[PDB]
């Protein structure tokens, strides 16, 4: 049928900022719809906005779209970057006249940079018994460069905004 | 929500669309890194399933009242069938295509690969007492397959709702093997007026989704049934 | 070439939307339509019932309902097997001609001749390839359906067309006078003008329109397509490209069978 | 592929006389496939309540439609027919001609 491509695997931007996800499609329909969806970590699809080929740039809510209709680009700009807006965003297109299946893109995840910083690394031991050691990194989030059998959990963020971020990167081997 | 099957068996999933339109239902398959694609189209008015291009003649089937209890069954499933399945329908206006609840299907060559998680709680470092006046418990679940786990903290017998962060995706033990088990980590921050209290419980529990009744088992190890596995700790007075 | 034929248009855009249209035509004129909601043969004229009785028409209604539903469902079911690529159109025309009988029936896929029905069997067009042969093998599965089709083409249509023509003799042989007017067209080039003679409202179709200078037909007259209106009448434009100074004494003449020998003559005025 | 572009012809049932009701016809013939969006435009804006004939096809399987609307011409009014099709990169507009 038609082709859809969004190349960015993941992006990053601070709180109270903005970012745009690109979507390049290749279709032969003179009338069509471009839909934007969000995938939560719990594997749930949420409708965000619909974009009409014969319609102006949709700017409903905190989302805006850019129609490079000659260049076949539907760009999605988000505003007032919050913590909940961190998800995997997909763009698809469908037939306006005969609504049917949606040709999705590869998808693009967003990682909101957290909203004072003080790098540190502590150590912790097991509770029920002995013979277990883990290491922790708190705060940080300014030096976001988090990287044998040394398993390291990626940078952390869940209704926990009541307490400070204290980005917890844990490691264990 | 989570289904675990063995190669050569069949799996029947149900989809939860709020009420739908009791019309035409599309089934979508989504895989990590790939683009979700429509697998089949079910027309309830004639009970006709049209499969997508290049889909095996009897791989999928659909039935049931489309209101809430709509079932799709996969047969002769292989390792490539793993992924998250959604059901979707256009609303009356044909303005948006509502997607129903997705179910994650995991397919393994041998059922002896799914195993329950071992969960451990780790007390905060001593240096955190004077440096920050706040402590951080760490929960770690390891040696479980697949990734279908749900972690939660319970303090004084109540599920926590603050100061806890968990990485959404687990970290594989050894990514070389396809059947590799993963591990999950979580952090929970408390103050010095609650952790230093000896009479304060901290129970980190993970709900693990695995086999159930009618699932054949032969290994001498404990049967990896879906179950709640928890670890717990108490705060040191000093 | 007095032919009556039924046309079938099946459009398959995607797996969700499939449209079906059935209609009946006496040559250029449409006389019947199919209603899927009531599954009834809507007659567009009082004489569209032709010569058959109500029982025969009800039998035809039931036959058409069964045939249309089964054919639509079958084309949907055999789409992947027959290598039918979405989106695709299936077009069918079938009927009889003439004094004499002369039946026919054929089907096109994607606008090109695909198969036809010849005596009691579907034959594939050689240029259509193996897909047409597979379609003919599928179409020839049931001998009862082919017998019904042969009876419809060789018996039902020849008996129906005579009665339809007799009942519609007043409407078909009616004479409607044309009207004509003159206008300017786009400039063909520098120092040249385009003169347009419109003739509208005439029936039947044949008509004669020519630019004249006195008795001399202007052979530069360009006669366009005969175009229909919502009523039964027709429209036609005739254009003439002339030098700006050579447009004097030019006129447009229209002959139609309804005018009874009194040709319409319009004279050009360039002021 | 094997797709046929529509032929679009605009005309009037009667000669244009200001203040006198008349009919505007747009004839769209010889196109394939049949999915088409034909609109009649008065001064640019789409004319609502436009009638069209039932779909049909000629001997060579190409489709044709007739769209028509009742209208009263004005001195400064202009009319057109706008067609969209798979063979058209942009909609094709054929204007009505009155001198
Ligand atoms: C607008 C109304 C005008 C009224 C005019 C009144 C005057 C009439 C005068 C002249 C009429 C001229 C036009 C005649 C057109 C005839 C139609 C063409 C032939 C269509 C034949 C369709 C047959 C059909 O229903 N197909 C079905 C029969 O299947 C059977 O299914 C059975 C199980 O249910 C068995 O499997 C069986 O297999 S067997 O091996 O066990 O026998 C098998 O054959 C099958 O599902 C469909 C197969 C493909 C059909 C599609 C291709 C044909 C399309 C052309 C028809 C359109 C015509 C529309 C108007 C009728
Ligand atoms: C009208 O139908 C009758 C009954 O079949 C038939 O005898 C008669 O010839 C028909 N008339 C015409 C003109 O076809």
């Amino acid at each position: 049928a038609q082709k859809v491509t969004q190349a960015q695997s993941s992006v990053s931007m601070p709180v109270r900022k903005a970012v745009t996800l690109n979507c390049l499609y290749e279709t032969s329909w003179w009338s069509y719809y471009i839909f934007w969806y969000k995938q939560l970590p719990s594997k749930e699809m949420i409708f965000l906005i619909r974009q009409g080929s014969d319609e102006q740039n949709a700017k409903s809510g905190r989302y805006s779209v850019n129609f490079k209709k000659a260049a076949k680009s539907v760009a999605l700009t988000i505003s007032a970057l919050q913590l909940e807006d961190s998800a995997k965003y997909f763009c698809a297109l469908g037939e306006l006249r005969w609504p049917d299946k949606l040709i999705f893109g590869k998808g693009t995840r967003v990682t909101v940079e957290p909203n004072n910083p003080d790098p540190a690394v502590y150590q912790l031991r097991d509770s029920k018994s002995s013979d277990k050691s883990v290491c922790l990194f708190t705060d940080f989030d300014s030096q976001t460069n988090v990287s044998s059998d040394v398993y390291i959990t990626d940078k952390c963020v869940d209704m926990r905004s009541m307490d400070f971020k204290s980005n917890s990167a844990v490691a264990w081997s | 929500k989570s289904v675990i099957r063995q190669t050569g068996s069949s799996a029947e999933i149900t989809c939860d669309l709020a009420e739908g339109s009791t019309g035409y239902i599309h089934w979508y398959l989504h895989q990590e890194g790939k683009a979700p694609q429509r697998l089949l189209y079910y027309d309830s008015y004639t009970s006709s399933v049209v499969l997508e291009s290049g889909i095996s003649p009897g791989k999928y089937d659909t039935y049931g009242s489309t209101r809430k209890n709509l079932r799709m069954i996969l047969r002769n499933l292989i390792e490539n069938d793993s992924g998250v399945y959604y059901c979707a329908t256009w609303d009356g206006d044909y303005y948006k295509k509502l997607f129903g609840s997705g179910t994650t299907l995991v397919v393994t060559e041998d059922l002896k690969n799914v195993f329950p998680p071992e969960v451990a709680v780790f007390e905060p470092s001593e240096a955190e007492i004077s440096h920050t006046q706040k402590a951080t418990l760490v929960c770690l679940a390891t040696g479980f397959y697949p990734d279908h786990v749900e972690l939660s903290w319970w303090v004084n017998g109540k599920e926590v709702h603050s100061g806890v962060c968990t990485d959404p995706q687990p970290l594989k033990e050894q990514p070389a093997l396809n059947d590799s088990r993963y591990a999950l980590s979580s952090r929970l921050r408390v103050s010095a007026t609650f952790w230093q209290n000896p009479r304060n419980h901290f129970r980190c529990q993970v709900q693990f989704y695995g086999l159930s009744e009618n699932d054949e088992w032969t290994q001498d190890r404990a049967k990896p049934v879906t179950q709640i596995v928890s670890a717990e700790a108490w705060g040191r007075a000093d | 070439p007095l032919s009556f034929h039924v046309i079938w248009i099946a459009s398959f855009y995607n797996h969700s939307w499939k449209q079906n249209l059935v209609s009946g035509w006496l040559s250029d004129l449409q006389t019947h339509t199919w209603d899927s909601n009531s599954s009834t043969i809507v007659f567009l004229w009082p004489w569209s019932r032709g010569n058959f009785s109500n029982e025969e028409w009800k039998e035809l209604e039931t036959l058409f309902r069964i045939r249309t539903i089964r054919s639509f469902e079958g084309i949907r079911r055999y789409a992947h097997e027959l290598q039918f690529e979405y989106p695709f159109e299936i077009q069918v025309t079938g009927g009889c001609e003439l004094k004499v009988s002369g039946s026919f029936l054929q089907l096109a896929y994607q606008g090109s001749d695909f198969v036809s029905f010849q005596n009691n069997s579907w034959l594939p067009y050689p240029v259509a390839g193996n897909m047409a042969k597979h379609f003919c093998k599928v179409l020839n599965q049931n001998q009862h359906e082919n017998d019904i089709t042969h009876n419809l083409l060789s018996d039902t249509c020849p008996r129906f067309i005579l009665g339809l023509l007799d009942a519609g003799k007043a409407h078909l042989q009616r004479q409607v006078k044309p009207e004509a007017w003159l206008s300017h067209g786009p400039s063909p080039g520098p120092g040249h003008l385009q003169l347009v003679c419109h003739v509208s409202g005439f029936y039947p179709k044949p008509v004669w329109v020519m630019w004249m200078r006195g008795e001399q037909e202007q052979q530069g007259t360009q006669r366009g397509d005969i175009l229909p209106s919502a009523d039964g009448t027709w429209y036609l434009r005739a254009t003439l490209e002339v030098a700006a100074g050579e447009a004097a004494d030019l006129s447009c003449r229209v002959k139609h069978s309804s005018l009874e020998g009194q040709d319409i003559v319009l004279y050009w005025e360039g002021s | 592929g094997i797709q046929r572009t529509p032929k679009i012809q605009v005309y009037s049932r009667h000669p244009a006389e200001n203040g006198k009701s008349n009919f505007l016809n747009c004839y769209v013939s010889g196109f394939h496939p049949s999915d088409i969006e034909v609109d009649l435009l008065k001064n640019g804006e789409r004319i609502e309540k436009v009638e069209h004939s039932d779909l049909s096809f000629s001997k060579d399987w190409s489709f044709y439609l007739l769209y028509y609307t009742e209208f009263t011409p004005t001195e400064k009014d202009e009319y057109a027919c706008r067609v969209n099709h798979v063979t058209l990169s942009q909609p094709k507009i054929v204007k009505w001609d009155r001198d």
